[PDB]
């Protein structure tokens, strides 16, 4: 089966929401698990669950998450922390929808040297990264008038209006110009007055 | 082109109208998202001339119905 | 094996006792059966040896005696090309992919062995003709 | 109404810590924003049907290694239909596309597997070939 000896499998943990651990006997059907982690355990095979299996390493780290063999929470949440720790990368595709984690600091890629590069580019060409979409939607609405719309959704603090507002630098820069994107950008003081409460969690 | 600044799903230790309201405008907005989804994987099975049929919708419509029917 | 064959074999083994009690460690009696013209693994080499512990193999000493019943046991080129073919579908090997696979997957060798054997077989282009290569190893 | 009228392109943004943490990480944090942001339910959603997609070319070229000499046709097409239900029994399991392999989430991670349990066999047997030819040559040596 699936489950050898030196498989590996994503164990549940208090303080990580999953830790790897590898398969140190091969499993058959039946309640027992003898893994190795980075020391040794035992774990319950109980109702019924085997262990996330884990994907291979050739997967791990690449710009789309439906790319990955098995699909599942620590998979996911892996290759989004690797990406973002090792790489710094802070963009990544899941399917259609673009996953952007807020770094809480400022970064390079919004020169317009990477504008003018991401300009006329499918979203197959190049890594993911909010003018991909902002692209996207120029150009679906240049083949067809259809008007187009881009979606922002998370807890306050993910800095949404900062994707906003790049995405439309990324219009303001690419058709040329009129003095839109400073007003706009003017505008948000006094909706976030009138608009924003503290809440529980979260200021703002 | 338009860009929509909207708050996402919502769950803290205590749930009440406001949560309720939050809540309901995003099992909307994700059941359109759902559907436009269906929509492009039905089209890029046309493009790879696969049958459609090996591919199910998943709806959220009966929790919709369950907010805001008639007796909801 | 006939006496001849031992006798031989015995004084070969002799000429690898490094320190005259007529012994050779248990870790060379791998060195001495593919110095005898066998291949086998070392997996193959610590299951014949009965898999010895670290310290028995880096101390214990064993004669001819011992180590036959191992060369007896052990003792009894189209799928070494396919193998070599892996590599490959213009009859070469890069010498760069060639040492990455030898000291990077399965049981890693040392990057001497994988020089010294690939000494002399690598062309301009950085390829290995595989089958000469084969062959040349397995003779 | 106002998006309906409209064709929709989604962004997801994820707050990694709550202390705002330059480039720090939290799992438990993450994971609670990753499902609230129905990430975690798309991909779900996703995991059942055909997640995974590879071009007929990409697909031989990694896995020429799997294919014996003898059906490797110079139609790639052809080729992997004929590989594919060898490797895999389950016809149900995949789906042949015009250009695209259509593959369900488990398979191509056991392709993966099964591709590199035949390789380390490949590199086992050949190294200790060449093992036994150095140590010929080392008793070569110690007969002269
Ligand atoms: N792509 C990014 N690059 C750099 N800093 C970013 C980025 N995204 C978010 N931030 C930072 O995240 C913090 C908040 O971002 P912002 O877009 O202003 O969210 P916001 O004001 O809280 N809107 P909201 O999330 O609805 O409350 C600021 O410190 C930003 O600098
Ligand atoms: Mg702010």
């Amino acid at each position: 089966e699936l489950y050898t000896k030196y498989a590996r499998v994503w164990i549940p943990d208090p303080e990580e929401v999953w830790k790897s651990a590898e398969l140190l006997k091969d499993y058959k059907p039946d309640k027992v698990l003898q893994l190795r982690l980075e020391k040794d355990l035992e774990y319950c095979l109980d109702p019924k669950e085997l262990p996330p299996l884990r994907n291979p390493d050739i997967l791990v780290g690449e710009n789309d998450l439906t790319a990955l063999s098995y699909l599942h929470e620590p998979a996911v949440l892996h290759n989004l922390k690797v990406r973002f720790i090792d790489s710094k990368l802070i963009y990544t595709y899941c399917g259609i929808v673009l996953v952007a984690i807020n770094p809480y600091e400022q970064l390079p890629i919004y020169g317009e040297d990477i504008i003018n590069a991401y300009s006329g580019q499918n979203m197959g060409d190049m890594d993911p990264h909010i003018f991909a979409v902002a692209e996207e939607a120029y150009k679906q609405m240049a083949r067809d008038e259809r008007n187009q719309s881009i979606i922002v959704s998370g807890e306050s603090g993910a800095g949404k209006t900062v994707s906003a507002k790049y995405a439309m630098r990324y219009f303001a820069t690419v058709s040329g110009s009129a003095n839109v994107e400073e007003k706009v950008l003017a505008s948000n003081p006094i909706m976030e007055s009138i608009g924003n409460a503290k809440t529980t969690r979260n200021d703002n | 082109i338009g860009v929509l600044d909207i708050y996402g799903f919502e769950t803290f230790e205590i749930n009440s109208f406001e949560q309720f309201c939050i809540n309901y405008a995003n099992e909307k907005l994700q059941q359109q998202f759902n559907m436009h989804v269906f929509k492009l994987e039905q089209e890029e099975y046309m493009k790879e001339q696969i049958p459609w049929t090996l591919i199910d919708f998943y709806d959220n419509q009966p929790c919709i119905n369950l907010i805001e029917a008639k007796m909801g | 094996f006939n006496k001849d064959q031992l006798e031989e074999f015995k004084e070969a083994f002799e000429l690898f006792d490094r320190v005259g009690d007529g012994k050779i460690l248990y870790s060379q009696c791998g060195d001495v059966m593919r110095a005898l013209g066998q291949n086998p693994t070392n997996a193959e080499v610590l299951k014949v040896l009965g898999n010895p512990k670290s310290d028995e193999l880096k101390s214990r000493r064993v004669d001819f005696e011992t180590f036959l019943p191992m060369l007896q046991a052990v003792a009894k080129y189209e799928d070494y090309l396919e193998g070599f073919r892996v590599f490959d579908g213009n009859g070469k090997v890069m010498g760069a992919e060639l040492r990455h696979v030898l000291t990077t997957l399965g049981e890693k060798m040392t990057e001497e062995e994988v020089e010294t054997v690939l000494a002399g077989h690598e062309d301009s282009n950085g390829c290995i003709n595989y089958e000469a290569f084969l062959k040349h190893i397995l003779s | 109404e106002t998006l309906n009228a409209t064709t929709p392109h989604y962004v997801r943004c994820i707050k990694p810590n709550d202390f705002k943490f330059p480039f720090t990480f939290d799992e438990k944090r993450a994971v609670q924003q990753l499902r609230a942001c129905g990430v975690l339910e798309t991909i779900r959603i996703s995991a059942a049907g055909f997640p995974s997609r590879w071009t007929y070319q990409e697909f031989f070229s990694r896995y020429r290694v799997l294919m014996k000499q003898k059906d490797v046709l110079s139609d790639r097409k052809q080729t992997c239909k004929n590989v594919l239900e060898k490797l895999i029994l389950d016809k149900d399991k995949y789906q042949f596309g015009k250009t695209k392999i259509f593959f369900r989430a488990g398979q191509v991670a056991y392709l993966e597997k099964i591709r590199a349990d035949k390789l380390r066999a490949a590199c086992i047997r050949i190294q200790k070939t060449i093992r036994g030819w150095l140590m010929r040559k080392k008793y070569m040596r110690m007969r002269r």
